């Protein structure tokens, strides 16, 4: 809980910053809006090798925009 | 069962924020809610014998 | 349903709510 408590703290130098997380964690959604979803990277993704290029068929194809990636590697 | 879009009925504190959910057509019982005892509608005592697909 | 409905409960007021 601790964690987004520095949320509030920045709150004030940013009018807009609990508006745009409650956004995208999908609480106060308003008609134009969006969604957090999860393509994940299979092995006939592996066609596109960058996240420049992954930036391309997402934006161009269906109108998604990536925020980051998470890995999983092994060690 | 099939699903409908709608926003949820009763929300449990005032200031919520209604939201779209796929809703089910009936409102079901408080019975079938509960999976240990299985009521005169779906007697299924766990949740494997449901068959939960995903 | 689709379009009437999502910018009906937007501009929704407090008292609006409430009632």
């Amino acid at each position: 809980i601790s964690m987004l408590d520095t949320l509030l703290y920045q709150s004030f130098v940013k009018d807009y910053m609990i508006t745009i997380t409650r956004l995208l964690l999908g609480l106060d959604t308003t008609p134009g809006s969006g969604y957090l979803c999860a393509m994940k990277i299979t092995e006939d993704d592996l066609w596109i090798r960058t996240y420049g290029r992954l930036f391309q068929k997402l934006c161009s194809s269906s109108a998604e925009i990536p925020i980051g990636i998470y890995r999983t590697e092994s060690h | 069962v099939e699903y409908v879009k709608g926003y949820p009925p009763n929300s449990p504190y005032i200031g919520s924020s209604p939201t779209l959910c796929h809703l089910l057509p009936e409102k079901a019982p408080f019975c079938c809610l509960r999976l240990d005892k299985g009521c005169k509608h779906n007697s299924f005592e766990d949740a494997k014998a449901y068959g939960f697909k995903n | 349903w689709i379009s009437q409905q999502r910018l009906s409960l937007y501009r929704r007021s407090e008292r609006q709510e409430l009632s």
